[PDB]
């Protein structure tokens, strides 16, 4: 269902199973009971539930917000196109948000499928991670409990002037 | 009601707030500038008619 390409899970590989004692693997027959009394009526109930909401199709759509002229296009006392602005920003806040959530949510994943050789089986998920951890903070950090599009704004001119001495230097 | 009807609404609401706040402001450098010259329909102080000067021949040829 979701984006395999957004949450990556690498191809599962379960080894086969080759008993080599003749005692019967009492986990078989364990999960056989609990597939028979347990999953089958589940499914059953579920293929009901399905068919139900078959007849009743109905589809929800995404709403899309075109990109509206950003805070530094906006005159100084220009509150309509101030407001309009700042309403963009705190939406590319928000999807921001969701990005390193998307991320950390990778991280964890990774740390758990690669039990004890997670430490060298997550660099590129760690990697990410702190590349979008690098990337939201210097946008998004130290703006204060009041934030904004204007505090953004002087935040980034502020690092481009250090830049430019750094540059110049 | 869908969120677009507030989104107009707050524009229209931050319009009318800050032509009031234009407003007031110029009012206050407005006020300033009559009280300071007399320049203006306000703040100003009466001063003697003119109508009441008598101009008939009065007794001593020099006024």
């Amino acid at each position: 269902s979701w984006d395999k390409d957004v949450y990556p899970e690498p191809p599962r590989r379960t080894p086969a199973p080759a008993p080599q004692t003749s005692l019967p693997n009492p986990v078989t027959y364990l999960t056989k009971i609990f597939d028979l009394l347990v999953d089958r009526p589940v499914t059953l109930a579920r293929e009901f539930i399905e068919q139900q909401h078959a007849k009743n199709r109905y589809y929800y759509y995404h709403r899309e917000f075109r990109r509206v002229p950003d805070i530094t296009e906006c005159e100084e006392k220009d509150i309509l196109c101030m407001f309009e602005a700042e309403m963009q920003w705190r939406r590319d806040y928000k999807v921001d948000q969701e990005i390193v959530n998307i991320i950390q949510e990778r991280l964890k994943a990774c740390q758990q499928r690669e039990g004890e050789s997670y430490r060298q089986n997550c660099a590129k998920e760690l990697e990410q991670f702190t590349q979008v951890s690098k990337a939201f903070q210097d946008r998004y950090s130290d703006l204060g409990a009041h934030y904004s599009a204007r505090k953004c704004l002087a935040k980034q001119k502020q690092r481009m002037l250090a830049e430019r001495k750094a540059a110049k230097e | 009601d869908g969120p677009e009807k507030n989104y107009e609404k707050t524009m229209a609401i931050l319009q009318i707030e800050a032509e009031k706040a234009e407003l007031r402001l110029k009012e206050l450098e407005v006020r300033r500038l009559m009280r300071a010259r007399g320049d203006g329909p306000w703040y100003q102080y009466p001063t003697i008619d003119k109508a009441l000067i008598d101009h008939s021949p009065k007794t001593t040829p020099d006024n």
